[PDB]
RNA sequence: UUCUCCUAAGAAGCUAUUAAAAUCAC
RNA sequence: AAGUGAUUUUAAUAGCUUCUUAGGAUGA
């Protein structure tokens, strides 16, 4: 071959190019090349009357320059950056007359439902400088996309869609990272979209600001990060991933239509942007809690974290306390960490699989509702963050609800989401059959510290000997009030805290 | 299908300076991490015993000169990108460059560093004899 | 008779180019 | 009048290797 087809021409007419007015060796017509040399015959006069269409098809973008960073990625630290993957999926059209042989972006989708159908327009070529104009265009023949036929009559400038696409990110990714990783599936024409509206250069700073530079303008040459965008046109040092070149098989709905029974339209841009990110949600993170990729804090990671922590040292602490559980069983913890090691059960390891240590006896099993229903009859089972289908009648679970939606809990597979807090944790769907055998549980707080000598708090939830009699201690008080604030952070998070059917709380009180 | 006008070398230089603010420096900040000049540029059979001048709408060529196609040495017009003048309009399209023979190899390069003068018609500072 | 070399012919392969069936992808 | 790329098969052609055949000449 030794002939590329970038820039190659889409013109309709036979001719070639005088020696000036023409880009390289080739676009030279034939007339002139005398010895692999062109030489300039008096006769035949340099056109002044032509418009010509340039194929911005197929680029490649394979260097390393010593100031530029990458736009194509790694997997490595595309798992790392993965507050920022944005859907991209474009449906073009055939130009038709007076030119041929190319495809002009139409209708741009993004992982965010939000569709764009833009005017056909291509760089075309003149006699004194090339153009950006519009294009004589024909949707594709097929009866696959047929939803196309009124969307071409209509159509937005690309400086308009150009704002919207900016107007569009700066919403998401304001506040939730500092890039935006595109997950694209063709690799092909979708940089030829970018083409349109993207621009690269050295690593710069927000004007205005102290943050990375994201985000350009071609009114006032300054260049912001997300918060600072308003009235700002190009997007500025993107970075891509292609999933095909994961090792997958063949055309795109298959392949996702494996693992997921949701995601479908008609053919519609934006659901195909939703597919290809649901792949690599999937096909990420869907098996493993690696364990070794730390992520930046965001929002309330720690008090969300602690508040966690200290609500299963509570519930854990409670129930046995209560039901005089001999054994207590525990499945999830990848380490051996006694959530009450003030207790009088023996703690085994119901472990999903051995964790870098074999110091604490920590054996392995999986657990499935139809194979172990009736393996664990004796105590209770702790289910903390666990993603069985099913829970047995003796089990105190801690699901995340994952119909709640905020800047911790990503979109994810399945239904299930992603929620990433200084870990990646993939829970499946949140369905209620899989408490068919447990309950709800009340909210309380129990405690056997002897109590210490302000507004009075009378609440029957509390349960200590302070507030059975007729006046409420402060040393009890502000601890109520401290719970009270991390059981309502912790549900305002999204988890979901179950117990088994026969769960009494009149039985701490005999405790006493 | 459409005819093609590339080759596979050139591929990588040109996605680089489509994508760039600064397609001055991105070019030059390519050739200064070594990367190979931009090939495959329009050439003249020069008789190359001619008036030497800077740019000129006739092919001419002196013994220390050597000319080539107007539209092959833009930057901007072999990547397809806008001028940063005004008016809009390519200066170089429309005329032959004389390139030194020395630095002939790259001429892309030559025209983004060296401009012309205006009181003899030479690339000032080689040959330029305005002492 | 043997050796080398050259000319031509026939064979197979390699890479290069040109044109064609069908497959995969968008 | 005719969209885009990749892998494919064969045919046509060129370059080169080896093998075989024939011819020529050198030397024993
Ligand atoms: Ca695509
Ligand atoms: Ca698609
Ligand atoms: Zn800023
Ligand atoms: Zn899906
Ligand atoms: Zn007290
Ligand atoms: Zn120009
Ligand atoms: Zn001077």
């Amino acid at each position: 071959e030794n002939v590329t087809g970038l820039f190659k021409d889409c013109s309709k007419v036979i001719t070639g190019l005088h020696p000036t007015q023409a880009p390289t060796h080739l676009s030279v017509d034939t007339k002139f090349k005398t010895e692999g040399l062109c030489v300039d015959i008096p006769g035949i006069p340099k056109d002044m009357t032509y418009r010509r269409l340039i194929s911005m098809m197929g680029f490649k973008m394979n260097y390393q320059v010593n100031g530029y960073p990458n736009m194509f990625i790694t997997r490595e630290e595309a798992i790392r950056h993965v507050r920022a993957w944005i859907g991209f999926d474009v449906e073009g059209c055939h130009a038709t007359r007076e030119a041929v042989g190319t495809n002009l972006p139409l209708q741009l989708g993004f992982s965010t439902g939000v569709n764009l159908v833009a005017v056909p327009t291509g760089y075309v070529d003149t006699p004194n400088n090339t153009d950006f104009s519009r294009v004589s265009a024909k949707p594709p023949p097929g009866d696959q996309f047929k939803h196309l036929i009124p969307l071409m009559y209509k159509g937005l400038p690309w400086n308009v869609v150009r704002i919207k696409i900016v107007q569009m990110l700066s919403d998401t990714l304001k506040n939730l990272s500092d890039r935006v990783v595109f997950v694209l599936w063709a690799h092909g024409f979708e940089l030829t979209s970018m083409k349109y509206f993207v621009k690269i250069g050295p690593e710069r700073t927000c004007c205005l600001c102290d943050r990375r530079a994201t985000c350009f303008s071609t009114a006032s040459d300054t260049y912001a990060c997300w918060h600072h965008s308003i009235g700002f046109d190009y997007v500025y040092n993107p970075f891509m991933i292609d999933v095909q070149q994961w090792g997958f098989t063949g055309n795109l709905q298959s392949n996702h239509d494996l693992y997921c029974q949701v995601h479908g339209n008609a053919h519609v841009a934006s659901c195909d942007a939703i597919m290809t990110r649901c792949l690599a949600v999937h096909e990420c993170f869907v098996k493993r809690v690696d364990w070794t990729i730390e992520y930046p804090i965001i929002g309330d990671e720690l008090k969300i974290n602690a508040a966690c922590r200290k609500v299963q040292h509570m519930v854990v602490k409670a129930a046995l306390l209560a039901d005089k559980f001999p054994v207590l069983h525990d499945i999830g913890n990848p380490k051996a960490i006694k959530c009450v090691p003030q207790a009088d059960v023996e703690w085994k390891f119901y472990d999903a699989q051995p964790c870098s240590d074999k110091a604490y006896k920590i054996e392995e099993l999986f657990y499935s509702y139809a194979t172990h229903s009736d393996k664990f009859t004796d105590g209770v089972c702790l289910f903390w963050n666990c993603n069985v289908d099913r829970y047995p009648a003796n089990s105190i679970v801690c699901r995340f609800d994952t119909r709640v939606l905020s800047n911790l809990n990503l979109p994810g597979c399945d239904g299930g989401s992603l929620y990433v807090n200084k870990h990646a944790f993939h829970t499946p769907a949140f369905d209620k059959s899989a408490f068919v055998n447990l309950k709800q549980l009340p909210f309380f707080y129990y405690s056997d510290s002897p109590c210490e000598s302000y507004v009075p708090l009378k609440s029957a939830t509390c349960i200590t000997r302070c507030n059975l009699g007729g006046a409420v201690c402060r040393h009890h008080a502000n601890e109520y009030r401290l719970y009270l604030d991390a059981y309502n952070m912790m549900i305002s998070a999204g988890f979901s805290l179950w117990v088994y059917k026969q769960f009494d709380t009149y039985n701490l009180w005999n405790t006493f | 299908a459409g005819n093609a006008t590339e080759v596979p070398a050139n591929s990588t230089v040109l996605s680089f300076c489509a994508f760039a603010v600064d397609a001055a420096k991105a070019y030059k900040d390519y050739l200064a991490s070594g990367g190979q000049p931009i090939t495959n540029c329009v050439k003249m059979l020069c008789t190359h015993t001619g008036t030497g001048q800077a740019i000129t709408v006739t092919p001419e060529a002196n013994m220390d000169q050597e000319s080539f196609g107007g539209a092959s040495c833009c930057l901007y017009c072999r990547c397809h990108i806008d001028h940063p003048n005004p008016k809009g309009f390519c200066d170089l399209k429309g005329k032959y460059v004389q390139i030194p023979t020395t630095c002939a190899n790259d001429p892309v390069g030559f025209t983004l560093k060296n401009t012309v003068c205006t009181v003899c018609g030479m690339w000032k500072g080689y040959g330029c004899s305005c002492d």
